[PDB]
């Protein structure tokens, strides 16, 4: 089937696609670089991204979903699975320079996902859209059942 | 049996981990501290005494380079920072040895790539006069903090 998805409040939302979730935050910070970390020019290099494979399809549906061009819009940069921190996946959605008209459109992207989507991003300001897998380090304890119990899904 | 670990965090909109080092680490014991992220240079005693910046209840970042890590820990402690992270600079520069007397507060070494990603999330370049990388960054503002685990 298609994910399904619930945001908890302006802060954490989730997908879940098959038997995986996965956290999504919107923020200003940055834990990636483009010099360090891997960039993800077509959908293939997904499968570099998550701990198995398989999952990156989530993923892909969900950059179509929030508007990504593949072939137009900046890469966005995610941490290599032989890295043990987790895995991350950045979209810079920033209100300045370069970005801008791409950042509106994935935020627009998420008004048609998550109903009731608040944008924190602050104009002038940098500022991402994070994915991190549930259950990898990097996810933290933020899908436990105290955040995940609360939320009810669907589509 | 924990990894140490590097996060930042906004004002409560979440933590987001910059690395697990395996490099050295001293433990007075396993310890979680978290607070202001703030650069001192080489942590020399001039160095701290030249900051424009409150010190106390901070996490301190510094260069490997003019004095051994124990003097930098101590002076970090002296001016009662909470905690030191130490990175390595591009330009390796030579230790020497002036008077000293005989770690309390965790002391986490740091790939660079993670010091430079712990900068990019920080404001105020660093003085010209250090001859650091110019992704060097003094203060860590906008109600953020850096989160040290050592276990
Ligand atoms: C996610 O996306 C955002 C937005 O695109 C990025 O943030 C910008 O990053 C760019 C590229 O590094 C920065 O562009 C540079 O702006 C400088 C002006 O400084 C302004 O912004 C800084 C913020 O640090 C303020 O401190 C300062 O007061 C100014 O308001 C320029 O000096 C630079 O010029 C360079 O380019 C010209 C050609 O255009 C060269 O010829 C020059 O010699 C010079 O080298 C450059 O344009 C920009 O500052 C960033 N903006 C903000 C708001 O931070 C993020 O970096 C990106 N994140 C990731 C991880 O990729
Ligand atoms: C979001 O929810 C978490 C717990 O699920 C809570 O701790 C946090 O304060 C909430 N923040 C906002 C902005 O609603
Ligand atoms: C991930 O890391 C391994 C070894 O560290 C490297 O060979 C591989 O190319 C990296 N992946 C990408 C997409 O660069
Ligand atoms: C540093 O000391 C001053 C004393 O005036 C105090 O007000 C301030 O809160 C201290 N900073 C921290 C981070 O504790």
């Amino acid at each position: 089937e298609l994910p399904s998805l619930c945001m908890l409040n302006n802060s954490f939302y989730y997908m879940r696609g098959g038997v995986n979730t996965f956290l999504i935050r919107v923020s200003d910070i940055s834990v990636l670089m483009k010099e360090y970390d891997v960039s993800i020019y077509e959908p293939e290099d997904l499968g570099n991204c998550l701990n198995k494979s398989d999952s990156s399809w989530a993923i892909h549906w969900f950059s179509n979903a929030l508007g990504h061009d593949w072939l137009m819009d900046p890469p966005m940069l995610c941490r290599n699975k032989t890295k043990k921190e987790g895995s991350n996946i950045q979209f810079n959605i920033s209100k300045a320079d370069d970005a801008r008209v791409y950042g509106k459109k994935i935020r627009n992207g998420m008004r048609h996902l998550f109903r009731g989507f608040h944008d924190p991003c602050e104009e002038g300001k940098v500022c991402y859209l994070t994915i991190n897998q549930c259950g990898d380090p990097s996810s933290f304890d933020y899908c436990g059942v105290n955040h995940l119990s609360k939320c009810q899904f669907d589509h | 049996s924990a990894p140490n670990s590097v996060t930042i965090t906004n004002a409560s909109g979440g933590l987001y981990l910059v690395e697990y080092p395996e490099g050295y680490v001293a433990y007075s014991k396993a310890t979680e501290v978290t607070g202001k992220l703030v650069h001192a240079n080489f942590g020399t005693k001039k160095d701290f005494e030249d900051l424009d910046y409150a010190v106390n209840g901070s996490i301190v970042i510094v260069r490997a380079g003019k004095i051994t890590i124990a003097e930098k820990v101590a002076n970090a402690q002296s001016f009662n920072a909470i905690g030191v992270l130490i990175y390595k600079d591009r330009t390796k520069y030579p230790i020497s040895r002036a008077d000293e007397p005989l770690p309390s507060i965790p002391v986490q070494t740091i790939s660079r790539e993670a010091a430079e990603k712990l900068f990019q999330n920080m404001e105020r370049d660093c003085p010209r006069s250090w001859n650091t990388d110019s992704s060097c960054k003094l203060e860590l503002l906008q109600n953020r903090n850096v989160k040290l685990t050592v276990n």
